[PDB]
């Protein structure tokens, strides 16, 4: 079938809770507060954690955030809908579907 | 750029404000935020959502 | 009257503060406190409707 | 009159702004936006 | 072969969209600030204006939505840490 | 009239595209050569990551 380690055709990126980073296994990172969460970062939480979720979903803000920022440093002046020549095929916004 | 670009210090990205005082009426209600911007800092309102 | 209900529990308010750096920060809101550099926006249908 | 005061005519943007900060606002354009926080009369 | 002598109909739709008399002398649109505003005779002094409309009726209450598009602007100064004051002005119209 | 009590479920999709985390301050795409790259702090030493 289809290789997406070769063609890029990537479908279980759905699968993902939390990332934690840390160098020297004593400092954390980004550390500085600057996530809700200051020691790592939360994909997506269950419903008991809906204080913290976005766009009628089960992502947490800070990582909606954060995609959003990498991609088209959108973010700092409230969120919009990106120009459609930014956003290609294998973007993050033109791939991501809310349902419920 | 590496330097006057962004700060190095721990200063919170988001941030979230519990109302002081909640007001209901039969077909309203009224919510008061105090909104304090601190020190060294700048918002754009166009940034903040209820 | 066909018995459609709505009811508000919390509300919080959120604001995203870009985390530039303390100096360029403090200079950028002292020279915005100049009279001379007041921001100003209009209405983009600016109308008065009758 | 008032108009020049609210910008409606007269100079635009890059003009009666402090020189200080029109130079600090081209040079993070695509960091921290600031042109879209300023009237630019269009008089015909 | 049997078609039968016919009359014909014509008519158009729009919708989404408001019908625009721009305040100009040629109706081309060459800025915010139109000529004929800028024109000396409305400047000094004022004028009563009254509108005529004719429309095809229909059964129920309806309303006629009129917009006359001015300037509206504000300026907002904050002179001193956690004080702001702004100042408003609608002209035409203004309050 | 007879619907039954019922609880929600949410989630999403995202196809044809990697989590990207970038090694920046901000987040911010501002070159190739990021700013936290060309820190001095792991410029000079070696760090072991987990």
């Amino acid at each position: 079938g289809s290789i997406p380690y070769l063609d890029g055709t990537f479908y279980l990126n759905h699968t993902f809770k939390k990332v934690a980073i840390t160098f020297d296994s004593s400092v954390s990172w980004p550390g500085n507060d600057r996530l809700l969460t200051p020691n790592e970062f939360e994909i997506k939480r269950s419903v008991d954690g809906e204080g913290y979720n976005v766009a009628q979903c089960n992502m947490t803000k800070d990582w909606f955030l954060v995609q959003m920022l990498a991609n088209y440093n959108i973010g700092y002046q409230g969120f919009y809908i990106p120009e459609s020549y930014k956003d290609r095929m294998y973007s993050f916004f033109r791939n991501f579907q809310p349902m419920s | 750029p590496t330097h006057d670009v962004t700060t190095d210090r721990s200063q919170r990205l988001t941030l979230r404000f519990i109302p002081v005082d909640r007001e209901d009426t039969a077909y309203s209600y009224k919510a008061r935020f105090t909104l304090a911007v601190g020190d060294n800092r700048v918002l754009d309102m166009a940034s903040t959502y209820f | 009257v066909d018995g459609a209900s709505i009811k508000f529990d919390s509300i919080c308010l959120y604001a995203t503060f870009f985390p530039m750096a303390h100096n360029t920060a403090s200079t950028l809101e002292a020279m915005l406190r100049n009279d001379t550099n007041d921001q100003s926006f209009n209405d983009y249908l600016s109308a008065a409707n009758m | 009159p008032q108009w020049s005061y609210m910008h409606i005519s007269g100079q635009d943007a890059s003009e009666y702004l402090s020189p200080g900060l029109v130079q600090f606002a081209r040079a993070t354009e695509t960091y921290f936006s600031l042109n879209n926080k300023f009237r630019n009369p269009t008089v015909a | 072969k049997t078609a039968v002598d016919s009359i014909t109909q014509k008519k158009f739709l729009c919708d989404r969209t408001l019908w625009r008399i721009p305040f100009s002398s040629n109706f081309m649109s060459m800025g915010a600030l139109t000529d004929l505003g800028q024109n000396l005779l409305y400047a000094n002094s004022a004028h009563a204006l009254d509108m005529t409309f004719e429309v095809d009726p229909m059964d129920e209450p309806t309303l006629l939505y009129v917009l006359f598009e001015v300037f509206d602007v504000v300026r907002v100064h904050r002179p001193h840490r956690g004080v702001i004051e702004t100042v408003y002005l609608r002209t035409p119209f203004s309050a």
